[PDB]
């Protein structure tokens, strides 16, 4: 059934599973035409497919050429997402294929179910969580590779950097969701927190800065503060 | 005009014949139904006064044999049987008619309702959905499950309707996933009409039989089948013009005949709102849309 607060530890057990987020697949800028009408211009997007136990992110870049000459793009984007996820599963060795795929938006259920008919034993699940994966394009290195793409491309990243050498998956996912929630609520403040100290750098092969354990506690505390603050500035509390 | 005699009526029962029905009291002198129109299938159906649980009955065609009803006190139901002795049967009937102990199939001459509800229903196809090859007539009741229901448990007592499943490999061509799921025309026209049913007449026949079992017996799996066969047509962008016109007539008479007080359970809100207002054929069912809007506007 649905994934929620009550069954949260299931994410970090030993059954392979993937989250799929389609928020950033179809991305547009809305603008005026010379005649004063409104039009959209698509920009590159991405499917965010994440193993929450290992940190393995399969970032499928969606190049704007896939939309050329197509209608009802927001609907097509869901089916394209499901096509690419199905192609990814088929490309993995049997022992790496997921047993479950959790979609972050319910509208992905039927498109993914239909594309995965060949895999009756893979459960397609929704979630009741409000996961912040839309903010993935606030991670500079992910945004950079999506925008620079000139053709369809799959790019592999570990979204936990090396954290699993020191912390559990549960803790790593909690850190990730806290960072992304912060970036989603106030990107500028969030990014200020992460880079304020010029002495802490981002390794070439990483996405996030190389904080010590003690520095992560400070960071994590600043991100919580930010999320309550913005919740005050937003609600006036 | 043919006759279905009753040996007797030992238990109080409401008897239906097609869309008509009448009450028979315990041990009331009752010996059957006469003047049944030839040329149509018919259904004779039963609800005991003491256990409204289990509506049950028999589909039959008087052209295929001489049939009568006899109560079985061991199995506790009215059973249909075939009389093979033609002279014995004619004799039995003629005597019961002479004693005026039979009700008359009460068809008004202007009335085409039963024709319109059974236009494409054939006994030979009924007998493939309801398998019991040693009888020429077919038993159905409220509790029988369909083959598809059993997949999701006694096979000999099942309704073998054609399985329709919109998220299935049969319904979805590899590489046409989105196309085939949003426009079911290939599943309707190639898989179902050309492949399985062979023509639209057999498709409508099963659709009409599913409705009638839903209405007369409250058979839930039959209701599911009726709505699935409607939804498969309405969700196809490409349907022959003659099928759409005929579907509108079929559903019109089904909606017209449905008891008003049974609509809440026998009509699936999602299917009907989708078919009449969202689907490709939202504008092709004028008669059906008008009767639905005047008779069941709450559903919509
Ligand atoms: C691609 C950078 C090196 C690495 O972490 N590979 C493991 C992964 C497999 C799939 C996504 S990450």
């Amino acid at each position: 059934g649905a994934m929620n607060s009550s069954n949260y530890a299931e994410l970090f057990n030993n059954d392979i599973k993937l989250f799929v987020d389609d928020t950033n697949v179809y991305r547009v800028t809305v603008h005026k035409t010379f005649e004063g009408n409104v039009a959209t211009k698509a920009i590159n997007g991405c499917i965010f497919t994440l193993n929450p136990k290992t940190g393995h992110l399969f970032l499928k870049i969606i190049h704007t050429s896939v939309w050329a000459g197509q209608k009802r793009l927001s609907q097509l984007a869901k089916w394209k997402t499901a096509e690419e996820v199905s192609a990814l599963v088929r490309s993995l060795p049997k022992e790496e294929q997921p047993k479950q795929i959790i979609v972050t938006r319910k509208a992905m259920l039927d498109p993914l179910e239909v594309h995965m008919l060949d895999f009756p034993n893979i459960a397609i699940r929704p979630t009741e969580l409000r996961l912040p994966f839309s903010a993935a394009m606030s991670i500079d290195k992910l945004s950079d590779v999506v925008m620079k793409a000139t053709e369809p491309q799959m790019v592999l990243f570990n979204i936990y950097d090396d954290w699993l050498d020191r912390i559990s998956s549960y803790t790593a996912f909690s850190r990730l969701t806290l960072l992304l929630r912060a970036l989603k609520t106030n990107e500028e403040s969030a990014k200020m927190i992460l880079l304020s100290d010029p002495t802490i750098t981002i390794k070439s092969y990483h996405l996030w800065p190389s904080f010590t354990d003690e520095q992560w506690i400070t960071i994590e505390s600043q991100m919580r503060d930010l999320i309550l603050t913005e919740y005050g500035r937003k609600y006036n509390v | 005009m043919n006759t279905v005699p009753f040996t007797s009526a030992p238990i109080e029962v409401t008897i239906g014949i097609d869309q008509y029905s009448f009450n028979v009291k315990e041990n009331q002198p009752f010996h059957g139904i006469k003047d049944i129109p030839i040329g149509h299938v018919h259904v004779i159906h039963f609800q005991h006064a003491d256990n409204s649980s289990m509506r049950y009955g028999y589909w039959f065609d008087c052209r295929m044999g001489n049939f009568y009803i006899q109560y079985d006190p061991k199995d506790g139901l009215y059973k249909m049987m075939e009389e093979r002795d033609g002279a014995k049967f004619e004799n039995i009937v003629h005597n019961f008619k002479e004693r005026q102990m039979m009700v008359s199939y009460p068809k008004i001459d202007e009335d085409d309702t039963w024709y319109n509800l059974t236009e494409f229903v054939q006994m030979d196809k009924i007998r493939k959905i309801v398998r019991k090859d040693e009888n020429q007539f077919s038993y159905v009741d409220s509790s029988m499950t369909t083959v598809q229901e059993n997949e999701l448990s006694d096979p000999a007592h099942s309704l073998n309707y054609t399985v329709i499943n919109f998220k299935s490999r049969e319904a979805i061509r590899p590489g046409h996933e989105m196309e085939d799921f949003l426009d079911k025309s290939y599943y309707l026209n190639t898989v179902m009409l050309q492949g399985i049913f062979k023509n639209s007449s057999n498709y409508f026949g099963e659709l009409q039989f599913a409705f009638l079992n839903a209405m007369f017996f409250g058979n839930y799996g039959s209701s599911l089948q009726w709505h699935a066969m409607i939804e498969l047509i309405c969700s196809s962008a490409t349907v022959p013009k003659h099928m759409l016109d005929k579907l509108d007539e079929i559903l019109y008479y089904q909606i017209k005949t449905l008891p008003e007080q049974y609509s809440d359970i026998l009509l699936n809100e999602r299917v009907w709102n989708i078919c009449l207002y969202s689907s490709f054929q939202k504008n092709s069912l004028h008669n059906t849309e008008k009767i639905m809007e005047n008779k069941y506007p709450e559903l919509l």
